[PDB]
RNA sequence: GAAGUGUGAAAAGGAGGAUGAUGAGAAAUGAAAGUGAAUGGAGUGAAUGGGGGAUGUUCCCGCCCGUCUUGAAACACGGAC
RNA sequence: GGGCGAAAGACCAAACGAACCAUCUGGUAGCUGGUUCCCUCUGAAAUGUCUCUCAGGACAGCGGCGACGGGUGUAAGAUGUUGUAAAGCACUAAUGCGCUGCGUUAAACUUUGAAGAUGUCUUUUAAGUUGUUGCCAGUGGGCAUACUGUGGUAAGCAUGGUGUGCGAGAAGGGAUGAACCUUUAAGCGGGCUAAGGAGUCUUAUGCAAGGUGAAUCCGGCGGCCUGAUUUUGACAGCCGAAUUGGGCGGCGGAGAAAAUGGAAGGGAUUGAAUUGCAUUCCGAUGCCUGCGGGGGAGUAUCUGAGUAAGGGGGCGGUAUCGUUCUGCUGAAGGUCCUGCGUGAGCGGGGGUGGAGGGGCGAUAUGUGCAGAUCUUGGUAGCAGUAACAAGGAAAUGAUUUGCGCUGGACGAGG
RNA sequence: ACGCUGCUUUUUGAUUCUUCGAUGUCGGCUCUUCCUAUCAUCGCGAAGCAGAGAUUGCGAAGUGUUGGAUUGUUCACCCACCAACAGGGAACGUGAGCUGGGUUUAGACCGUCGUGAGACAGGUUAGUUUUACCCUACUGUGUGGACUGUGCAGCAGAUC
RNA sequence: GUAUAAUGGCUGAAGGCCUCUAAGCCUGAAGACCGACUGCGCGGUGUGUGUGGCGGAAGACGACCGCUGUGUGUGCAAGC
């Protein structure tokens, strides 16, 4: 019945304590799209999370490996899949949940002008290791992912368009403010206050 | 357990599955490296195949090393090639998903061979121009032309129905190349404006068939000894008990041949015209391209040709596509050529130039 | 050294089909396993069950019985219906 | 129990190291398999003695059903018994030195000697509230664990002691598990806890200190214990202020090598896998509280798990004698729909069917099925599958032409 | 050296928890995959390393590791070649895949033992290898155009 | 083609000296990842298929590649 929407934006945020909070949000009836997913962190050094990354990709079917496990290179698609193992999505009302999430690199062109939000727990700077960790894109350009150039650049020309549309809503706001203390204006609006 | 006795493991898994090709033109994987500092051309082209002949050829080496100069006798292959048409313009740019294609431009008047491969045999029952040629030029990272062949030259085939394919255009300045094509459209371009001779080439078609195969031909296993019960064609053992279900790494009978292939590094002869005479050669005779008889199962060659060197993948009458290298290339070894031999393929032919066999009997 | 009883009060009559006649009645009664035709619903998940709710499903729980045995869902035996 | 055999234990009407047919004969089986309705009250043993006894049996122990009959599985005050642990050299047996002392030992050594056990008196001590006897079943392969021994290099090895469990014990928790921790059993409501927990799967909060598998080695810390050097200028190489040796307690690193891809339960986590805490919260069929049902009890109440086994009260098949009813105005049987009962089961309605069918009391039994490689009959899947046949032709076929090799008589048998 | 502490599961023992209304018991031939405790090939230390040839150590499992005589053999032992001819696991991998030389009931000979019928992990010779048409796994094939993008899966050259 | 292992080096404290290391940096393998090469699903688009018959370069059967009357027969060429 619900039919509320969520933009949630991740640029310095912890991956696994946003995962956590984001899949009890799909559980509970709430639209969710994560704009941003290359710019997710890691505490610590690259070269444990490419020890780590290395031994999930030794995992496969020895006799047939179009059956085995899947393992995806792109930003978007792998933190979709530690949101999904959150939760029991095999039963129904999981499957159900799973249909409320996007998931997306960079920001796209539809959601433009619209609020996102930022996790309350999951900034980097609440742990002892500020200043120490990888984000999900260079990580993930270390095994195949090509795209890293194209997502920068689509996302501060979003940005500076979305700056100048803040620039003429200001001067508008100066503009109305004096248009209130006026002469004839508050002779006539005392007018339609008079007829309640 | 251990298994004394290594040996190397029969057929390659670079392969597998292997399974009939979905298509008879198959399209290139890959095009070569854009270096915007030369003119604009093209990366590739369309032949069909003829057959094989000879050449002998003199190694130079005539310093005063100790073996000055050696005959060399080769064996190449010959491939039609009767020049294309271009009939349309394509642009890609690039997103975060990876390359998207514009709208397609198409040039005044479409042929009747390139409606039969869209819309099937029974098809016969402006500034909107001008607009998509702003967007190639902002917009689109890189081009390409839609071109087609010209069937109908060659009357043993018996087609109508023509093959297309998009070739990227190579050489810089993105509205350089765009006008280069604008100026180019309805209109034939030839292979000899795309290869010259002494290069290396790239082929790409689809084998010959074979059926459903044994697995003594498909892989090269060994036979089994004669005193063996039940066949001796076969692998003996197919697995351990565990894991418990056979893998995808076992040899079994199947489908063989009929295949897509890429081959690499072919070095080009010698491009002519059937319809005259071939040279350049140290002999005197004339001797057009084509043997006594005919090139067998094919007819003669009256067109544009090319002669490349080796064996080439598929049949005769079936369609190739011919690339640039996409490697580095040092030089070549200078090339000469002295005698292309013309005899009959069918039987033991003797004779050259069939008015050397009238001379031979009298009457 | 077996297996096999029954039209009806009356032959008043049937025995390829169809159309009919006689009779109180087409003719002892006629279960399950399994099948064909039509029509309603569901499915690409082995199926089936209990709680709680509902014109199929969505949450929780649930391994195949009988038996011998210190000990059985058992790679222990018997069991297609 | 005979034959016959150039000998193989061969052959004697498809089974021969003793043929076939009927009877004795339902031959015996300490061994294997099976043994048919509901609810309710009690509830074991896997040990001792004797046994051609060891996969069995008898006797005794533990349990069920009774009947008859009046008056302590814990402590205290007093007073006896004991020779282990520990320790020691007084006896028996061992063991190094110094020329009286110092050094080392004991299941079959004891000068000493506990904790704990075990007798008797006094309810004229506390606290609490049984005797006699009848008829009989199952059981006599056990196993786990806390603590504690013996044999063994050791074992999820073999064999003893004391308690408690599983067996015969559900349910909540430990991801999963006969035996671990909580706790003892699914009626309808209202409250609270236990073990275990409170990022997410998955019901439910925070505060603080550190941090970012053996011998044998290495480092660190606003940690602690002990020593030394120094503004009369240390340590390091004139400079101007701390320098340093040994140890201890936490923490980290080397030592550290296996065979399908893989496991703090998973995704993950820099404290969401460490340590210390409680002023919050969640969580059973357990506890308290209101109703309902059973069984005891001396009638204001108390009490419900259960295999082997035993007792009480009910439901149903077919008949007899004893009584009391119904059916052609449509019985039984069968099929669909519906009411009552904790249940075994008992009623009513509409089609079909075309002749009989019941209630209640006592009485007689060939008296209730899912299983026995059960008996007889019928029927599925496998599966339109395996297997087999399709013999040379010419519109016609007493005509033309192509191929194969047994063909004709007497006897046995029909 | 004399002493002391570990790891593996490839040896042979120790035990008797599973299977006696049956899980086909040695080796070879054929074929695939995994481990590293590395034999060769690639990189790099030490020396009682002048050079040459070797010896000892670390990173590293991608690719290779053969042909014959005698024995049923595993094993063993020699010949020839080689960059080198490492060691192991997968129901002591693999019999509805084969073969049947070892083992191998019923025929027979010899030696020793027994009065005898017979015995011997003592030697020798002759001695039946059954059935898939079911489910899954795996190989292709089918499941309705033309031109292409991009995710996933596979993966090749090595040595003289 | 990119980034690394063992090892060898640059700058540099802790510890006024020293030191490849504690922050950083350079180099470097038959190895890793990527590219190229083969297969499959899903997308997009000025885009949706010849019923039947006859052939083949395709084929166990289905499918695939072609045409929509251009076969058969005969002659020449080229061979045994």
């Amino acid at each position: 019945e619900k039919k509320e929407h969520v933009i949630i934006d991740a640029t310095g945020q912890v991956a696994g304590k946003l995962a956590a909070k984001v899949a009890k949000l799909l559980l509970e009836g709430v639209r969710v799209t994560v704009v941003c997913a290359e710019e997710a962190v890691f505490v610590g050094s690259l070269e444990r999370a490419m020890d780590k990354f290395k031994q999930y990709l030794n995992k496969r079917c020895l006799v047939n490996p179009r059956r085995g496990p899947f393992h995806f290179r792109e930003p978007r698609m792998h933190l979709a899949k530690i949101i999904r193992r959150m939760i029991s999505y095999k039963k129904p009302r999981g499957k159900a949940a799973m249909s409320r999430l996007a998931t997306y690199e960079g920001i796209p062109r539809e959601l433009e002008g619209q609020p996102r939000y930022k996790v309350t727990c999951a900034f980097v700077k609440y742990t002892g290791n500020p200043n120490r960790y990888v984000t999900l894109g260079k990580l993930l350009s270390m095994f195949g992912w090509k795209h890293a150039e194209a997502a920068k650049s689509l996302t501060d020309e979003l940005k500076e368009r979305e700056s100048l549309a803040s620039l003429q809503k200001k001067d508008l706001d100066k503009k109305i403010e004096e248009l209130k203390t006026d002469k004839n204006f508050e002779n006539e609006v005392n007018r339609r206050l008079a007829m309640l | 357990s251990c298994r004394k006795f290594n040996a190397p493991r029969h057929g390659s898994l670079q392969f597998c599955p292997r399974k009939r090709s979905k298509t008879i033109r198959p399209a290139a994987g890959a095009f070569p490296a854009d270096d915007r500092s030369q003119p604009v051309h093209l990366t590739g082209f369309m032949a069909y195949k003829a057959g094989m002949t000879h050449v002998v050829r003199t190694k130079t080496q005539v310093a005063k090393n100790k073996q000055l100069s050696r005959e060399i006798m080769d064996a190449v292959t010959v491939l039609e090639a009767p020049p294309m048409v271009v009939y349309g313009i394509v642009g890609y740019e690039k997103t975060v998903t990876g390359l998207r294609r514009l709208p397609i431009v198409t040039a005044a008047y479409v042929s009747d061979g390139v409606l039969r491969r869209m819309f099937g045999n029974r098809y016969a029952s402006g500034s909107v121009c001008e607009s998509r040629v702003e967007m190639i030029k902002e917009r689109a990272h890189c081009v390409r032309v839609l071109v087609q062949t010209q069937p109908t030259l060659i009357k043993g085939l018996g087609l109508k129905k023509a093959h297309i394919a998009e070739i990227q255009v190579n050489g810089g300045s993105i509205s350089e190349k765009v006008e280069w094509a604008l100026g180019r459209l309805e209109k034939e371009i030839a292979i000899g404006e795309v290869f010259g001779v002494n290069e290396n080439i790239d082929t790409i078609g689809v084998t010959k068939g074979k059926g459903f195969q044994g697995t003594v031909k498909r892989f090269g296993v060994r036979k089994q000894p004669r005193k063996s019960r039940k066949g001796i064609r076969k692998v003996a053992c197919i697995g351990a008990w565990h894991p418990s279900r056979v893998m995808y790494s076992i040899a079994r009978a199947g489908q063989m041949g009929f295949h897509r292939r890429t081959e690499k590094n072919k070095r080009v002869y010698m491009i002519g015209n059937g319809s005259s005479n071939i040279k350049t050669e140290f002999d005197l005779t004339e001797k057009p391209i084509s043997p006594m008889g005919g090139f067998p199962h094919y007819g003669e060659v009256r067109n544009d040709f090319i002669m490349v060197k080796g064996a080439v993948v598929g049949a005769r009458k079936r369609v190739v596509t011919l690339r640039k290298s996409l490697l580095r290339q040092r030089a070549g070894e200078e090339l000469v050529i002295k005698f292309v031999d013309t005899s009959s393929k069918i039987g033991h032919g003797r004779f050259q130039t069939s008015a050397e066999k009238k001379a031979f009997y009298g009457a």
